RNA sequence: CGGCCCCCUGGACGAAGACUGACGCUCAGGUGCGAAAGCGUGGGGAGCAAACAGGAUUAGAUACCCUGGUAGUCCACGCCGUAAACGAUGUCGACUUGGAGGUUGUGCCCUUGAGGCGUGGCUUCCGGAGCUAACGCGUUAAGUCGACCGCCUGGGGAGUAC
């Protein structure tokens, strides 16, 4: 669906420097130009529909996607394309064990539900100003970590991930427990524990936004489907 | 439909300022009398709930293994960090001829008629580690009929 | 930035008593490259021609002695 | 746990209570086996619902993939 | 297909080197770091300090666009060298345009000599000038009103360094580094450099024709031991170091900062 | 020095499995050629390919199946140090016949259980899983 | 070592083609010619341990090539230590 | 490290001058090195010290740069 | 193995070509070389310094510290033949992802510049798979194999006794 023009007009082909390559991104790799390593598009393109295909599959059947993303650069578009696709994300630092360690961090979940209860539905001001700024302090501690993850449903069934190496420790959560995994994998990153590698820039802000956008199409595609 | 043996159960010790406190581990293995096989290694303060723990992760990361209708598939060697074993097929009925904790997980396997000797060290970590490293490597007839692309007979 | 590769030199002469002192110190002592950016070996040489040097009495042992 | 952990992925649920309930799960690539946990030791969480709100044939199936395999 | 590689070298013919083509646009400001995007690998983090110009203020709000510089790639995670060096492009331009018509035309005022030669600015950047230039005759313009803006007019320049000399006066009138190395030596001969890296013992200010300064730590203020460079002056900055010392020999002009 | 290129062949096979080559070359031989046969026979390789006039180098094509490497062992058991030799009555069977022991026979290189049927023992090169 | 000039020489004499340089003959005439020209030297110089160690490398070598003259060709290997004199 | 005051020179500042060729010198070193004999090993030991402490430092370090503290 | 110079001399490595044509590898015995100390004869002897003396310290101090100080350290020729003689890693050969250096060649490239693109040798560090009890090693392997040799078989007794 993305043409290659497209990805390339992004800055998608774009790597990092040669130094930092990691052997296993060899396939994926074109070239290294000035110095600084060249992802093959004609090896990422079909790859990429590959992917976006088996994302709309697995939207089709109402599943649950996780956008993961937390470079800081490219946490607020992630944000805003799961929101879009209105799917659960994490753009801020994955927490340790979060899918692994599920049951706790359910809890965690439930105590940021009572807090956002308690603020706004709650109206019931007259809690002590330090209590109330403690409070206040915590849900927006909780918000920034779990905010898109509170109203997702629960485990997702596929894991999209914008940085591999990055997010290693969400890709092995993924891993252990089976979950698909649809990770953008620059070339220092490390593809094997990926299912659905998409060879790519991670770094660029373009080409991230690039990258989600097609994601968000394909899954409301799959919901309308 | 699951069957669960713990192997052993050993007592460990962690000194600290006041003195030494203990500690338990549970080594036990579930399986379901076929293929599946699985070893959990719990650790607790209290026996019962140690080997609670063990039965619970062995419950998880079980594994699957080819049985010919009774036994293994081929000899086989598995080794794990000192425990070396080697294990083979055998007639029907002689039973299994297995020392050990190598005994336990091949009783959950359904494995009814093996013959093998656990070289090297016998430590029970690790030599249950080492069957089920044999018993996982272990390929059937069929696997490799389709990984060489032959057809059974052709291998006979 | 070797100035004995732009000019190529097969070999440095301690005759070339200006050239030296060019990188011996006014205190009489020994350049390191880092500072010239000469190559370690032409570097050799020019310790090697320095030594030369001294022994003919062109360059001083320091600038102290007498 | 798992699904009070939104693991144990459970889509629809067509069941008729008083009867027989039989009803897949699936999981998101966990290897967590939905239909292991949902039994437990020799149906141990299985007999709770058997006689839990009365003698119902509850039933679990391991979820494939799309709706070829429901 | 081929579209690939045509477009490749097509951005490949559609970008140079250096920082020449002002293609990045500013998608992102915040203080003290502005960041563009010049069709290179990562965005640019860059200070706001060199895009503030002649009073303190910033200039350029998103969508404007300046160039950078190249030659330097991926010290880990990033792409640039600073814009602000782009200019000294521009500046070398009009520099070489009085070629053309034997006369640049700017407003130059040289209020003082730091090393034999007054200083002359232009709009953005200040520079260092000999001393015969600041006037083309002995008008001696420390008589004059002081920051007199008339003119600038080149007597002399080194064609490597960075050092001009503008005849701000009389509109009416009109290996390499070490063989010769006696031009700032004599005792105190100010200059004006960009000092690169600070060592944790130094700051290494080098701008004239490919040497090396050392200021370390000794001199760099008014305090002697519990300064640590980095503090104390800059990174990347144009500052007032004089020689101090040569070592033609030893390579290491020994410049000095507390003057 | 070179000592056994049979061995040599095995293990440059060994490690580009290992490595995941996706094919691998060495100066051919003529023994070398018949083992190789053998494994394209019994599809342990995809192909193999001599190339070569003056000295020619045979390029073996590895296989993997599922990702993972087809040869999962492959062991010299005849060796310059010390040969061995069975007849057909003691030919080993590897992994219980799953795998396959190259023997070589009067009548050519050939794999145990052609051996066994052709009825005649012979030198055991390598065993192959 | 040994001068160019001798070299030549030699390997005109020993070698057939005289630009053969590689016969087995003209290899041990040329050990043989320095191991020779050496004897002079170690005779000063009796300490000189690490030098020696190269002229019994040549030796050792010479040893080896003359074997292989020797099942190879046995007449070319008798002339060839009649040339040179070798006892054995 | 021979100075001559220059003229109309200050005391202190030639001082300081001496100072800082001695310092460039570097002749107290030198001294104190010299004031024992060093055995080889312990000089070779240092060396080799000495330098790993130093690729350590420049590399080592550097990597843990490229992480944030807080 | 280290100031500089000359004479004799070994080896290594790079460029192309030309040549011989398996002449190779390893190696029990055997032979040689083998730090430091030590021994002999004869020289030499500044500093340093076992021994030794004295002064201190200390309960004592046959030491640490201080003041002296002989063998030796130095030279020649012999002998000794051992060191944590260590990479605690036999040698030779092949193969297996990388990164950053150092050092020393050499091809091409407008060296349009200190550059660009390679291609060898040796070498330091980090590290992937793999291996390992772990520690770690990791294309210089402790990975994957092959040839040969040496060596190991509880600790002491003892590398001691005969």
């Amino acid at each position: 669906t993305v043409s290659m023009r497209d990805m390339l007009k992004a800055g998608v082909h774009f790597g990092h420097q040669t130094r930092y390559w990691n052997p296993k991104m060899k396939p994926f790799i074109f070239g290294a130009r000035n110095k600084v390593h060249i992802i093959n598009l004609e090896k990422t393109v079909p790859m990429f529909n590959e992917a976006l295909a088996e994302l709309n599959k697995i939207a089709s059947r109402k599943g649950k996607i996780l956008f993961v993303g937390t470079k800081r650069a490219a946490s607020e578009a992630v944000k805003d394309a799961a929101l879009s696709c209105d799917q659960f994300f994490v753009n801020h630092r994955w927490l340790g064990g979060m899918l692994t360690n599920w049951k706790t961090v359910r809890q965690s979940i439930k105590r940021l539900k009572d807090l956002e209860t308690q603020s706004q539905d709650g109206t019931f001001d007259k809690l002590t100003k330090k209590e109330a700024l403690m409070r206040t302090r915590e849900l927006e501690k909780l918000e920034n970590s779990l905010g898109g993850i509170k109203d997702m449903g629960g485990l997702p069934d596929a894991l999209f991930v914008i940085d591999a190496d990055h997010e290693h420790i969400a890709i092995k959560e993924a891993n252990n427990l089976g979950i698909p995994v649809f990770a953008i994998v620059d070339t220092n990153s490390d593809p094997d524990g990926v299912d659905f590698v998409i060879p790519g820039n991670d770094d660029a802000i373009r080409a991230v936004t690039l990258y989600l956008g097609a994601v968000a199409a394909t899954v409301r595609e799959g919901r309308s489907q | 439909e699951l069957q669960e043996k713990l192997i052993a159960v050993n007592r460990v010790s962690k000194t600290v300022k006041g003195g030494r406190i203990f500690s338990f581990t549970a080594l036990t293995v579930v399986g379901d009398g076929n293929g599946r096989v699985g070893f959990g290694y719990g650790k607790a303060r209290e026996v019962p709930a140690a080997i609670q723990k063990a039965m619970e992760k062995a419950r998880r990361n079980m594994i699957n293994v080819a049985l010919n209708n009774g036994t293994l598939q081929h000899p086989v060697k598995g080794v794990h960090t000192g425990s070396r074993v080697f294990m083979q097929p055998a007639s029907e009925g002689t039973g299994i001829i297995a020392g050990g904790a190598m005994r336990a997980v091949l009783e959950v396997a359904g494995v009814h008629n093996v013959l093998a000797k656990a070289y090297g060290s016998t430590n029970p970590i690790n030599v249950v580690r080492a069957t089920i490293d044999g018993l996982e490597n272990m390929n059937s007839p069929e696997m490799v009929a389709a990984k060489r692309g032959k057809s059974v007979e052709e291998i006979l | 930035f070797c100035r004995f590769t732009a000019e190529g030199v097969q070999e440095i002469d301690y005759k070339d008593i200006a050239t030296l002192k060019n990188y011996i110190t006014e205190s009489g002592k020994i350049v390191p490259s880092r500072i010239t950016g000469t190559r370690a070996k032409y570097q050799r040489q020019l310790a090697r021609a320095i030594k030369r040097a001294r022994y003919l009495s062109l360059l001083p042992y320091t600038d102290r002695h007498q | 746990p798992e699904i009070g952990e939104e693991v144990i992925e459970i889509k629809a649920a067509a069941r008729d209570p008083g009867s027989r309930a039989k009803i897949a799960v699936k999981t998101n690539d966990k290897r967590i086996d939905p239909v292991g946990a949902c039994v437990g030791m020799r149906g141990a969480r299985v007999q709770a619902v058997s006689t839990e709100l009365g003698g119902e044939r509850i039933d679990i199936v391991l979820w494939d993939d799309n709706p070829a395999q429901f | 297909e081929s579209f690939a590689q045509l477009f490749e070298e097509s951005l490949k013919e559609i970008e140079t080197r250096p920082g020449s083509i002002v293609r990045g646009v500013v998608v992102a400001i915040d203080k003290d770091v502005v960041l563009v995007d010049a069709g290179l690998k990562s965005e640019s983090a860059i200070p706001a300090e060199q895009f503030k110009n002649a009073q303190g203020e910033l200039e350029i709000q998103v969508g404007d666009e300046v160039d950078v510089a190249l030659d330097a790639v991926e010290d880990g995670f990033g792409e640039t060298l600073l814009s602000r060096e782009k200019a000294k492009r521009h500046e070398a331009w009009i520099t070489l345009e009085k070629a053309y018509e034997d006369a640049e035309t700017v407003t130059g005022v040289i209020n003082g000599k730091v090393k034999g030669g007054f200083t002359v600015e232009l709009n953005g950047i200040r520079a260092f000038l000999p001393g015969s230039l600041v006037d083309v005759r002995p008008v001696r313009d420390t008589l004059h009103l002081e920051g007199k803006e008339l003119e600038f007019k080149v007597i002399k320049l080194d064609q490597k360094r960075n050092n001009v000399v503008v005849s701000r006066r009389a509109v009416i009138e009109s290996e390499d580094p070490w063989v010769a190395i006696a031009k700032r030596y004599p005792e105190g001969t100010k200059l004006t450099g960009r000092v690169t890296n600070l060592t944790d013992y130094g700051c290494f200010v080098e701008i004239e024709e490919g040497v090396e300064g050392l200021v370390h730590v000794s001199e760099m203020d008014w305090t002697n031991k519990n300064i640590h460079p980095s503090k104390v002056v800059n990174v990347g900055d144009v500052v007032e170091v004089m020689v101090l010392d040569i070592d033609e020999e030893r390579r290491r002009i020994s410049l000095g900062l507390k003057q | 020095s070179m000592q056994d290129p049979i061995a040599d062949m095995l293990t440059r096979i060994r490690n580009g499995q290992a490595a995941n080559k996706a094919a691998v070359t060495m100066p051919s031989s003529k023994l070398k050629v018949a083992i190789a046969n053998v494994l394209k026979e019994e599809g342990f390789i995809e192909d193999f390919k001599v190339e070569g006039d003056t000295k020619p180098e045979l390029e073996l094509t590895l296989k993997y199946f599922q990702g993972k490497a087809v040869v999962e062992s492959i062991q010299r058991v005849s060796r310059p140090g010390l040969r061995i030799y069975k007849r057909k009555d003691e030919l080993p069977k590897v992994m219980a016949g799953l795998g396959i022991a190259v023997v070589s026979t009067s009548k050519g290189v050939m794999t145990d259980r052609a051996a066994r049927q052709a009825g005649l023992g012979g030198e055991i090169i390598c065993y192959v899983a | 070592s040994l001068s160019t000039e001798a070299t030549a020489k030699i390997v005109s004499e020993f070698g057939r083609d005289a630009n053969d340089t590689g016969s087995t003959e003209v290899q041990v005439a040329l050990l043989t010619a320095q191991i020779n020209h050496l004897q002079g030297h170690f005779a000063e110089h009796k300490k000189d341990h690490h030098s020696r160690r190269g002229l019994l490398r040549m030796v050792s070598q010479r040893r080896k090539l003359l074997d292989y003259l020797k099942r190879k060709d046995v007449a070319r290997y008798t002339q060839l230590i009649e040339r040179l004199g070798l006892r054995r | 490290p021979v100075i001559k005051v220059r003229e109309n020179e200050p005391f202190d500042v030639a001082l300081r001058r001496f100072k800082r060729s001695c310092e460039k010198a570097g002749v107290l070193a030198e001294v104190r090195r010299r004031e024992f004999y060093e055995k080889p090993t312990t000089e070779r030991k240092r060396a080799k010290a000495s330098a790993v402490k130093r690729h350590a430092k420049k590399l080592a370090r550097e990597n843990a740069r490229r992480t944030r503290l807080y």
